[PDB]
């Protein structure tokens, strides 16, 4: 009746229920999907995944990876992913503040690699707590 | 005093019951770590389905991805996955026997070994000797998730993408058998675009080929057997489109593939720890059985000699009056 | 004990019968001789018994024998003091004994009657020069099957049956079929349970456990061997259950 | 049945009328309290209790009679008493004096209970006379007659036939062991003579399990023939589920690292031991014992913390005593846990659990 | 030691002290074989309190001043009941175990623990 | 055990070694207990150090006695 | 065994053998149940040296040549003190433990250690 | 040599003629058997066996005497 | 044990059963750490499966001795 979608982390598969509308961020920036979408292999950004099924629509933050799509099937391989409701809302924004100071104290390449990668992991974690 | 001899048997009989339930708790945990790998089995099956086909589609010498990028090996990091708790075989000792021999080998090559310690039994060994360079101590864990692994992946990623460290290698205990499982060393970084995963010695398995551990029974005992499973790689559709670039998609796939070799190394070192403990609690509960038997025999000798010596004092006094 | 024995050897010698003697129990024969000897003022032996314990027991036990006329076989209960088998009261008793039948409180909780432990009961008679090779080969296979199942009960509680090997999927199913087929209805319980008892000969016992261990009866259910006598009566209860389940 | 008022005895180690049961343990374990609370329970039953106290302190004989006179126990009780100041002949003949009084009522068709407050001190008082009479000794300097002392005493206490009138004499001899040496000479004799043994351990008395019955080692040779039909139904589940908890005592430290089939058994068995805990001189009626074991062995206490399992059952026993008095008439008259009363008890539980959760 | 004689405040803490020390008596075998790390955090807590109860049961005597080397202490029952209510509740879980050794009052155990914190710096 | 105690000593020895018996007895409890824990804190690790130095004070060669001066 | 009689070199090594075998005597309740695997780095080294001391204490006898067939060895005290100097100084820690079993000198323990390491 | 016929004695714990050798073990471990099979092996040799059964089952001695008759010992 | 070991046996038994006594000295140590090692190499897996069938030499049936020619 539609496309089915699976979002699978390196130990746990999160989604396996049929939905009609997703809109994934990517390294380009934004891609909308409806069924009968031509098979395409993209890379996915460390950001939110807004999903619209029948009545209610919700966002599951994912921490970047690979999204290929086929004959009405979207497998998304992402190295960490959390649902946007199952993150508690303010508590991510405390952890965002733990990252925002940690880039101010970032020095050298490896602390500017690690903070800025984890900041964007954390800054796109709070944006699911509000969405 | 026979009361002291009855208390020794009642505590060894207590020790036999504790070290046998610790065997079955460890028997439940290696089976629960068997299940945890097969949950992550659809991820790495699909990741290798991609990574074999992106190296197929690419065919370009201009494509260099910085997790596959080969530099000169002047420095080398080594992440060692130890246990968190004791009472598990010679598990953490033979591991640090193997870490010492790799520290030794890189001094013959003279190329500045570096340690990443995971687990409380390595945190201790590495902190205790300060004349060894260690970057970061990690909390080891039972039930490792992407989140604990991601942090390990980050230290591994950020230490390599800058040119301070080449060839992040790793040694851990692959779970081969229950009583004997030697720690073998792998070279994690630099990743091969092929995705072949190979040990430091120089044997590389094709990555579509990896084996799960399944704990079952042989004749009477509980054994584990590693059955090698081949995943067939289908062909990426001819009509398929790429979003950014075949070099920019591959630059997002290899953090997924580096996160997966870390998490599978944690979960095979976890089952090796919990089966070294099951082997240790099996040998302890059978040494305590052999002890309890010879304490029950040595008690009855002392019990019978006490009664024989007690009456012969009384029958001597009954005649002497 | 002697008074009971003198009646038992009238039926042996004069009526030429085969008698059962029952001493319940043989330890209270020992402690009653230990009490008389202490009252008679005898200097006691090791561990407080009478100094004549080896002969007081030997006087009772050497009259219990098979003559050319008949035999008397005595099945005598044995109490082990202080759970010490090296104590002079069991050690003098066990020298004269020829088989031990261990009854089990744990096997009675499962419902098996008679609740004889198969693995802790012993005999000196289960030697292949005595019972023959066809009986000795089968009693060792039954013991090895029941000992392997006793080891696997912790593994079935961890793995379950579907994860065990195929060789050991059978030695659970066969051993669960042996534990049922060891049970038996009795004639003395026909008022208590209603089910009629079965006298099962040695010929039908060996042919019974040959079929369970050769794997021919792996199609039958488990609860077709519970409280049946013969191995033909096993398949009869099974074919009844296939005709009772379809209704 | 002989209802002692303890759940740990009257469910799992049941003493019947005409049975010689042994209360045994080391000193200061609760042996007298098991025997005293049994006498205090039969205020409504028409048994006659004889409390024989051999070789005790005179101050503790006066405290037992003070305990008996307050609770109305002396209207059906004789206390035979030979204080340790008395000669050894009087201590040797004191349970034979108590057994002769209990045989009077038993032959007059009346049911009786007799308690010997330590058979250990009688054996020492006959060893005293025998060694002074120059009689040759045995193990622990006892004569050969010390078995024949106690077997001549305890076999006088059993259940009579309908041709005599069915009087009973339920003996509860108390024997004190020494550092738990069950294989000592006087414990070895009386365990052979007696049907059942009630093993009391000081490692359970200090841990809070009170009365400190070691129900695993304790046996009863009469078995379930003592119990009433209401008690046979419910205590068939208490015996199995405390045996499943006995195999899993090593696993209680490791409750998390287990499946739900095992962890619920650890959760159930830790509340089934809270059923067994009674304070001193608070015996329960048989109807109160069936409520407590039906509630615990059928899942109706798994929601509670262990601090509250004691407080819940006291409030549920006083609930059905007042609000639902039709339950007690089903068990007193029919003496069977009927499908009517199983419905009536469950209505009391879900109304008490609602009132106990609010609190 | 019955609640009809001493009240239920004395009696409920006299049971909880004996339950704690019985629990620690059962564990000394397996902490000798398997160590303190194998215990649950409930069992490491009842071990650590029974270490502190056993020290606090000790007391300097007026007659034993030539053996203890420290002056003796008369301890009232209310000071005894108040002190063991603090060790069992867990409000004294931060003090070292030697703070409770040969003290009279529970005010003497805490004031000994302040001296052990100062001399740790010295 | 000495049943006379520090009455059998001079004032100088009583001032110094007046508590040494009960300190080593309480140390020998905690040294046997310190083998049962892997990672132990500093207030134990200090007392394990001081207790093993108080044991080393007490060792002597045969018939080489220490004067009470040398003992204090 | 007093230094004014046996000498000071002999007495300080008879102490160190007995301090080693006492410490390994105390450890045989820990290694009886858990085994060698839970011992510390120092207690494993005392177990390793005392396991080599116990076998070098053994000796073939002239009288026992009809039981075993191996010839007996007279071992002088100058050979005995220097043979236990080497185990306690640790200079023979690399040798196997069976090299020390039923040999006269510590040189024969060295020559036996070769054949156990040579034969493949 | 005095040959017992049991390979484990005659190769590894060999009994000579004139030797006192103890047959020691727990009950029902084949002690009478090692003694009996030693007597059965003395058929060819000029060795006179003497079997003393002290305090045993008369049924057990009668089996041994019949086993000697059956095998010409 | 036997006090006259080699003096009793004949020269066929002294020659042949001398290799028997040294193999069971080897196989007693090899049955130890057999399940500990569990990776039996051919310097051990031969010498163990030899040693199991050395026991099968030693099994005799009851009331059936073997002559000295048959033992050697
Ligand atoms: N169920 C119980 N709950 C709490 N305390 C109890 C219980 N039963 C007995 N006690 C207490 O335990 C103490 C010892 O009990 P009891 O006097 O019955 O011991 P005993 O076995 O007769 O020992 P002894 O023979 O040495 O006097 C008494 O002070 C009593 O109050
Ligand atoms: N070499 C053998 N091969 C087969 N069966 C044997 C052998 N030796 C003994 N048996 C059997 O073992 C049983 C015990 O042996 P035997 O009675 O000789 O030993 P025992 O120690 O003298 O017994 P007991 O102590 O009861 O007199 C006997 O029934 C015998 O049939
Ligand atoms: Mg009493
Ligand atoms: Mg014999």
């Amino acid at each position: 009746m539609t496309l089915n979608l699976c979002v699978l982390t390196p130990n746990r598969s999160i989604w396996n229920s049929e939905v009609k509308e997703i809109i994934l961020s990517t390294n380009s920036g934004q891609i909308g999907v409806l069924p009968n979408h031509a098979p395409t292999a993209t890379a996915v950004d460390i950001g939110i995944l807004r999903i619209r099924l029948n009545d209610q629509w919700l966002t599951l933050a994912l921490m970047g990876g690979f999204a290929r799509i086929g004959n009405n099937e979207i497998t998304i391989l992402v190295n960490d992913a959390e649902r946007g409701s199952d993150i508690d809302p303010q508590e991510a924004q405390q952890t965002l503040e733990i990252a925002e100071a940690n880039l101010r104290k970032a020095e050298g390449k490896r602390q500017k690699i690690e903070a800025n990668l984890a900041l964007r992991r954390a800054r796109t974690r709070v944006e699911a707590s509000n969405t | 005093n026979l009361r002291e001899l009855r208390d020794r048997i009642g505590s060894v009989k207590n020790t036999q019951k504790i070290t046998e339930a610790m065997k079955l708790v460890a028997a439940a945990k290696v089976r629960r770590a068997q299940e945890a790998v097969v949950n992550g089995r659809p991820f790495s099956e699909t990741l290798v389905e991609v990574l074999y086909n992106m190296n197929e589609q690419l065919q370009t010498e201009d494509v260099d991805v910085p997790l596959t990028k080969i530099r000169t090996v002047k420095k080398v990091a080594l992440m060692v996955v130890t246990g968190d708790r004791g009472l598990c075989g010679g598990f953490n000792n033979m591991l640090l026997k193997k870490a010492e021999s790799r520290i030794a080998e890189l001094k013959k090559l003279g190329v500045d070994y570096t340690i990443i310690s995971i687990g409380k039994k390595g945190n201790t060994y590495f902190i205790r000797r300060p004349e060894i360079p260690v970057d970061r101590y990690f909390d080891g864990t039972n039930l490792p998730t992407a989140k604990e692994a991601q942090a390990i992946a980050d230290d591994v990623f950020s230490l390599f993408v800058s040119e301070e460290v080449d060839k992040v290698e790793m040694l851990y205990t692959k779970f081969v058998s229950l009583v004997k499982s030697d720690p073998v060393i792998h070279t994690l970084l630099p990743l091969s675009p092929k995705g072949e995963i190979c040990d430091i010695n120089g044997k590389c398995v094709d990555a579509a080929e990896d084996e799960l551990f399944r704990l079952t029974t042989k004749e009477g005992k509980l054994t584990v057997e590693r059955d090698m499973i081949k995943t067939e790689t289908p062909a990426f559709s001819p009509i398929l489109e790429f979003e950014q670039d075949p070099a920019q998609i591959l630059d997002a796939l290899l953090p997924l593939y580096l996160n997966s070799q870390i998490l599978r190394a944690l979960q095979e070192s976890l089952a090796s720890e919990l089966a070294a403990r099951m082997t240790a609690m099996s040998n302890a509960t059978d040494n305590a059985n052999e002890l309890k038997k010879t304490l029950s025999i040595n008690y009855n000798r002392a019990r019978q000699a006490k009664i024989t010596g007690e009456i012969l004092e009384i029958v001597a006094g009954a005649n002497a009056c | 004990g002697l008074t009971a024995l003198t009646m038992a050897e009238y039926f042996r010698d004069v009526n030429e019968q085969d008698v059962l003697l029952f001493i319940d129990n043989i330890f209270r024969f020992v402690q009653a001789g230990s009490e008389v000897s202490a009252l008679l003022g005898r200097m006691p032996s090791a561990v407080g018994y009478q100094p004549t314990l080896s002969t007081e027991m030997g006087s009772l036990q050497e009259r219990i024998t098979s003559t050319k006329e008949g035999s008397i076989t005595s099945i005598q209960a044995v109490y082990v003091p202080a759970d010490d088998l090296t104590d002079p009261a069991p050690a003098t008793t066990f020298a004269h004994l020829d088989a031990t039948t261990v009854l089990s409180r744990g096997l009675a909780a499962k419902g098996i009657y008679p609740a004889v432990d198969p693995l802790d009961s012993t005999s000196t008679m289960l030697q292949p020069r005595i019972v023959g090779e066809e009986h000795y080969e089968i009693a060792q296979r039954v013991k090895e099957t029941l000992q392997r199942y006793k080891e696997l009960q912790d593994i079935i509680a961890i793995l379950g049956l579907d994860e065990l090997s195929e060789e050991d999927r059978l030695t659970v199913a066969r051993a669960r079929k042996i534990e049922r087929f060891l049970s038996q209805p009795f004639f003395v319980a026909e008022v208590f349970t209603g089910s009629p008892g079965k006298y099962v000969g040695l010929a039908e016992t060996i042919r019974g456990f040959q079929l369970i261990l050769s794997g021919e009866l792996d199609s039958l259910p488990e609860q077709a061997f519970y409280l049946v006598g013969n191995i033909d009566e096993a398949t009869a209860k099974a074919m009844n259950l296939e005709m009772e389940s379809k209704l | 049945p002989l209802q002692t008022g303890l759940i740990a005895i009257d469910a799992m180690i049941p003493v019947g009328r005409g049975q010689r049961e042994l209360i045994i343990g080391d000193r200061q374990t609760g042996k007298t309290a098991v025997a005293t609370d049994t006498i205090l329970n039969q205020q409504g039953q028409n048994v006659i209790c004889v409390y024989v106290a051999i070789g005790q302190k005179a101050s503790s004989v006066a405290q037992v009679v003070t305990n008996f006179q307050e609770r109305g126990a002396m209207e059906y009780t004789i206390v035979v008493a030979e204080t340790a100041d008395s000669p050894a002949t009087l201590q040797y003949l004191a349970p034979y004096t108590g057994a002769a009084l209990a045989e009077y009522f038993m032959y007059r068709e009346r049911h009786t209970l007799i308690i010997y407050d330590d058979l250990s001190k009688q054996a020492q008082a006959y060893r005293q006379m025998s060694l002074l009479l120059r009689r040759p000794p045995g193990r622990e300097a006892y004569p050969g007659d010390v078995f024949y002392l106690h077997s001549r005493l305890l076999e006088r206490a059993a259940k009579l036939s309908s041709l005599l009138g069915e009087g009973s004499m339920t003996a509860l001899p108390i024997v004190e062991t020494q550092a738990g040496d069950v294989s000592a000479y006087i414990p070895t004799n009386v365990i052979s003579i007696t049907d059942g043994q009630i093993f009391l351990s000081a490692d359970l008395f200090n841990a809070g399990i009170r009365p400190a019955i070691n129900v695993g080692i304790s046996v009863s040779r009469v078995g379930s023939a003592a119990q009433i039909k209401a008690m046979k139904k419910v205590a068939g589940k208490l015996k199995l589920e405390l045996a499943q908890f006995a195999e899993l005592e090593a696993f209680a430290q490791f409750a998390s690292d287990l499946d739900k089939a095992t962890q619920n058994q650890l959760a159930r068995g830790q509340r089934l031991r809270e059923l067994l805990k009674q304070p001193q001189s608070a015996p329960l009626t048989v109807e109160e014992q069936v409520m407590t074991i039906y509630t615990g062995t059928n899942g109706y206490l798994d929601s509670l913390e262990l601090d509250q399992v004691r407080k819940y059952l006291v409030e549920l026993r006083t609930y059905v005593k007042t609000n639902k008095p039709e339950f007690q008439e089903i068990i007193s008259s029919t003496k069977t846990f009927t499908e009517e009363a199983e419905a009536l008890l469950k209505e009391a539980i879900q109304e008490q659990m609602e009132r106990f959760l609010l609190q």
